[PDB]
């Protein structure tokens, strides 16, 4: 009664029998822009359910070994479907979203992920090493896309910050004895009321694993992290033709 | 007009973010109860499910028995204003006589205060910011040495010619904010507004600044947000003709009416740069102490 | 003009002083400000959050890192044996130092408040066992056995569905607030030590892994606050940043 | 005082008791700030809330 | 005396503070001041008055400084050829820096608001024509052709009794204000490009002309503002002003 | 030709939206736009010198010798007003000395 | 405060909120000067004015 | 500003002045005073012991 | 020139003159001048007790 | 990730051992013959 529940938006349906109640960021739900906040004078659109829906677009296999991943929001989606093509067609761009993490393994299969969504994740280099290069982190890595990105040094998040206090931010954890799924809901973050979805990420969605995938051997191995994520109250503006970047 | 029903019933355009959570005031501890024991089936305040992702509800009163302590503690001091509205160094100036830096009686400081560790530290665990500020400036040799000599700061905000010499023309600061004052004279201090293009200034922006293809090259680019360059800061000493001491400019700045939104975990390793969180892949160190076992202490 | 006479203090710069400055930008308007989720407003707000705490603070190469998250947990022998320990004292080195509440703690020179850590089991499913987790308040010096810590404050945990119990470090003090606590003379201030020993023993059947790990959240309680803001004990930078 | 609406905090869900000598607020003094909070919105920020005394997952 | 006790800021000179100084001649009562007209109260009230806008700012020497004022159109092959292009930024160098609007612009930081532009056609009575101007957001590269140029705000003019035309570049911004626009980060703060394409033809019979001028004349929208007064990036004078 | 600016809003030439508008005008008013100190004459009284070596100097007062202020004030033909005049003495490389 | 009426804009079509030490008006400061506009005068002095939806030569 | 003008005295430390000094820890509230015995109010209290 | 630094206990104790801790970000300085009259601040009760 | 864009459902194996996919009538006909390789293919309600 808690433990199972039914996600229903678009043309799209999710079910799990194993949840861990729903986290609703910063205890809002998300909201289309006031006519006091907007500043942009064009009518803006609101496509809907034809953006507004479930999009499953990776999978990674969890391995004993694995690190962590983290992906870009809206960088995910600017491809994708009907909400990719307004993305490029539109200058302006807010929404929310609702992120619905899978995982699920035995009963003798055991580890935590923690999912957490952190607002405006700057990627860091690691400066050559020595810390006397100033280098700069790569377009694929600052917006990798739908495959996301491995972290690679996840203590510190790859951004000199603690991996320990990520609890502060909107999460979640898939402890495998206890629940196959995290479910986060986020409003739109941002200074500004609207933004450009190819030039800004106003957050990161990361899945880390903090106690290590473990079994015997014999028992399924491979165990996979699906990332099924719907926009929410999608708003566009300023039209034009179909840019990528 | 509106006639099919799913477009009457449609909740496409409402603007009032629902909240699941409200203030309430706390201007002290809260206090304890007392308890007594209690020998139950069915309630357990003491096993809770943290995958949830919320924090533990349990309390004293709960776990052990307690008595009645009323806390007169109080929260004040743990404001944003409390809390940042102490001034601190973000930046210096020199103006030396025989240098390789500003030996022509005159300097342009970008405004950015991620310079110095302590106050960078502090303003970086939230990302978004929106405030005003107190500015004192205090001018001295570098032996700390007072002389009398004048000065002459002058605010260029983007777009206004910087000056690029001690006599430069962009002095007559028509229409630009300056003040003239003595090292003499008590360190210069003035009142600066919340001047950003945006709601709020934020330490943090994962984003570049224009479009096209960010290639290496231009990779510098990414997490710049103009929306905090606020201008330069210029400094000369006034005269045609050079000064007769070398000069230190230190600048400190005390928020005021600070507004703050969205927590972040604190920088555990050592700033390299103004610009970015890169950090030293060589000596990623634990953000704490260590010690040999998990059993001694 | 009006007699006046200058006090002292006249002229100096105090950097906590409230005052009036004149303003650079007369008739400036700033941009509106909008909606915008997540706003903060007391930083006692952020000390009611968990962050993982690093009980397991020993491992200090760049790969291992990760393991300071959690703490392990198997079959014993049933002689009430050890888990693991370490102090209470919030603002002090040690295991807190990886939380927020740790941190943020850092910026105060007194504290006040009772505390709280979450334990979360992540072993599998199939695994049980029951723990005994003790607080030994001030005086009491750490624990030699079992029987020993079970004669203070302590919680006796029960693996089942609920994964996590939590045990409560109530405000336990002679002063009603502590300055940060260190070796030396203001050891005066210690809170006191935290033992995790086995009640019974952790179980598993054929199939299952015989060890698995506990990660450890901690917070304050909504009695905690802090008074005398100090700068923190860490400057993070060598050198100028350029 | 008949001067300008031009603090950062104009408008703020919390009122400030300040001093100014100038026609532009944001010359004014921090004061002091009221003393609301709102742990849950950090702390408990969950769809339906679950009660102390019961599991928290049933 | 009263105790008093200075604090900094004591004997400074602002030059943007708004203070009280000893009158210089007591008693003394200026000359009435008679009715003038064209008051003005609000610069705002001359940045909604139209100016020229050197969309042809190509030609350099002395003699021919006048043709930019004005650019051409004249009888095509109907492919929808490009008839002229410039950026929509106000106070950006380029065509803008003709008009009253981009001057006073140059004295203010930030700014937000809708702008327009009206084109007047100079061509005989027996002229027709139809052309398609267009004004394309940020992010949007210049169009190659006009069926891209087409997709974002345009409006379609039909020469006639009528001789001219406004375009409207609706604030569509990000940010609630924009500062001025340079190459580099603030581009970041550009408005967009505007550009005008044949729809039909230049059509005139003979007798007639074959090629003809148009005037530009630019000016802000009612929801216009600016902020944070600044220096102009001029100072018309070379050495000292004798 | 009529010699009037376009009446055209956007409300006519796209699809809007309702924006409430906050944004002050405030800062464009004429005493916003001038009451700023700016520099509108300089004396030398050199020791030692071709042009005021007597030890007093007579400046006939015409703020047009500067063009940041000249500027400002030309973009109107007409003005009337009050004035705040500061005066900072130095010698030429800036120090302060007991005269 | 009972002093001389000596300031450049005694007597304007806008009220200024002003604070000064002296007899003389014209010592006090700049104020804030009222809000008020006419673009008209300059954008649009026509004798006869034409509609936004009509046609402007008719 | 305010026209104002200096007094004999300015400048001068007068170690019996009481006097109003910026505060230094702004918005710091001290512990609370419980209940302790033998308060004394003034010396004179003290003589006739 | 001068800089007083008030360091609370837990609080880095600058070990130089050049040090760090003299950005004090969040302990109270007072900057002041021996040409100027004697610093003066006002102190609150401090102790835990 | 072709599949996904159109009308579907993520079942999740648990206690409830069956799940249900709705086949929505969406048609451009207010009735469909039956369908069959050929021109018929027009009333063709789709894949799974
Ligand atoms: C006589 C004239 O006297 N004039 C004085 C005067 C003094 C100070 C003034 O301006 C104060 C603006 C300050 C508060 C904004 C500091 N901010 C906000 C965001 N941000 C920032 C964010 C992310 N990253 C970076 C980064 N550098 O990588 C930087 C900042 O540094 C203006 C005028």
């Amino acid at each position: 009664s808690d433990r199972v529940a039914q996600l229903t938006i678009g043309n799209s349906t999710i079910t799990t029998q194993e949840a861990a109640n729903i986290i609703v960021g910063y205890g809002e739900w998300p909201s289309y822009c006031s006519d006091s906040d907007a500043t942009a004078v064009d009518k803006p659109t609101r496509p809907d359910v034809s953006v507004n829906r479930f999009y499953t677009l990776d999978t990674k296999l969890w391995e004993k070994s694995s690190k962590g991943w983290y992906w870009k929001f809206p960088d995910v989606l600017t491809e994708t479907g009907v909400f990719g093509q307004n993305a490029q067609f539109h200058y302006l761009y807010r929404s929310g979203f609702c992120i619905h993490v899978q995982c699920n393994a035995s009963k003798f299969h055991q580890g935590a992920l923690l999912v957490a969504v952190l607002p405006e994740y700057v990627i860091g280099t690691v400066a050559g090493g020595t810390g006397t290069e100033d280098t700069h982190p790569p377009y694929k890595q600052t917006q990798p896309g739908a495959d996301g990105f491995e972290l690679q040094h996840p203590y510190v998040l790859d951004a000199g910050i603690p991996i320990s206090q990520l609890t502060v931010c909107p999460h979640q954890w898939i402890n495998l004895r206890t629940n196959n799924c995290a479910t986060i809901i986020v409003p739109y973050i941002n200074a500004l009321p609207f933004d450009s979805a190819l030039n800004h990420c106003n957050f990161g969605l990361l899945v880390v694993p903090i106690s290590p995938l473990d079994y015997d051997q014999g028992a399924t191995p491979v165990i996979p992290i699906t990332i099924t994520l719907a926009p929410m109250c999608s708003e566009f503006a300023g039209l034009r033709q179909a840019v990528t970047q | 007009g509106d006639r099919v029903a799913d477009v009457i019933e449609s909740s496409i355009g409402d603007s009032v973010s629902r909240a699941l959570t409200h203030a309430l005031p706390a201007p002290t501890g809260q206090n304890t109860q007392v308890s007594s024991h209690r020998l139950d089936t069915g309630k357990v305040p003491a096993l809770q499910a943290a995958e949830i992702g919320a924090s533990s509800n349990a309390s004293d009163e709960s776990m052990i028995e307690t008595r009645c302590v009323l806390n007169s503690h109080s929260t004040a001091e743990t404001t944003l204003d409390s809390f940042f509205s102490r001034a601190g160094l973000v930046g210096e100036i020199d103006l030396p006589l025989e240098g390789t830096t500003n030996p022509n009686g005159y300097a342009n400081w970008d405004i950015d205060i991620t310079g110095y560790a302590q106050m960078r530290r502090k303003v970086e665990l939230f990302t978004y910011m929106r405030f005003d500020a107190e500015f004192t400036f205090v001018a001295c040799t570098p032996t700390g040495e007072v002389v009398p000599q004048l000065l002459q700061y002058m605010f260029v905000p983007p777009g206004a010619p910087k000056p690029d010499s001690r006599e430069s023309l962009a002095w007559q600061t028509a229409t630009n904010p300056s003040v003239f004052v003595k090292l003499s004279d008590p360190p210069a201090q003035v009142s600066v507004p919340f001047m950003s293009p945006a709601s709020a200034y934020q330490w943090f922006y994962d984003g570049y600044p224009t479009f096209g293809e960010h290639k290496q090259e231009k990779d510098l680019e990414y997490g710049a947000c103009p929306n905090n360059m606020m201008g330069t800061f210029s400094v000369r000493t006034v005269g045609t003709s050079k000064s007769k001491y070398p000069l230190v400019v230190r600048i400190y700045m005390r928020m005021k009416h600070v507004r703050a939104w969205i927590p972040r975990p604190m920088r555990n390793q050592n700033y390299l740069f103004k610009a970015n969180p890169n950090y030293a892949g060589n000596s990623i160190k634990p953000t704490g102490a260590s010690r040999t076992a998990i059993t001694t202490l | 003009g009006f007699p006046t006479e200058l006090k002292p203090g006249t002229n100096q710069f105090l950097t906590t002083d409230d005052g009036v400055s004149a303003p650079i930008l007369p008739n400036f308007h700033p941009t509106p400000c909008i909606h915008i989720p997540g706003e903060v407003r007391n930083l006692l707000e952020l000390c009611q959050v968990e962050t993982i705490l690093e009980v397991n603070n020993v491992p200090t190469n760049a790969t291992s890192l990760m393991e300071r998250l959690r703490f392990p947990v198997s079959a014993q022998a049933g002689k009430g044996e050890l888990c693991a320990v370490f102090r209470a004292d919030p603002g002090r080195n040690g295991p807190w130092q990886s939380t927020l509440l740790g941190q943020l703690c850092g910026y105060y020179t007194q504290w006040s408040g009772s505390l709280e850590v979450t334990f979360m089991f992540t072993g599998s499913f199939m695994a049980t066992g029951k723990m005994l987790i003790a607080y030994t308040p001030p005086g009491g010096p750490l624990p030699k056995d079992r029987a020993t810590a079970m004669l203070g404050t302590h919680v006796i945990w029960d693996f089942g569905l609920q994964s996590s119990v939590t045990l409560v470090i109530p405000w336990i003090s002679n002063t009603h607030y502590r300055a940060h606590a260190r070796d030396g003379v203001f050891d005066y201030y210690t809170t006191g030590l935290v033992s995790i020993w086995y009640q019974t023993n952790y179980v598993v059947p054929i199939g299952a892994p015989n060890t698995a790990y506990i990660i450890a959240l901690a917070a304050a309680q909504k009695n905690f606050t802090m008074k005398l803001c100090k700068d923190a004990s860490d400057i993070l930078q060598t050198g100028t940043i350029q | 005082s008949h001067e300008n609406s031009n603090s950062a905090t104009e408008g703020s869900t919390i009122n400030y008791t300040t001093i100014n000598y100038y026609k532009d607020s944001y010359a004014a003094t921090a004061g002091k700030q009221s003393l609301k909070q709102d742990p849950d919105k950090f702390a408990n920020p969950v769809k339906d809330i679950f009660t102390e005394m019961a599991a928290p997952l049933k």
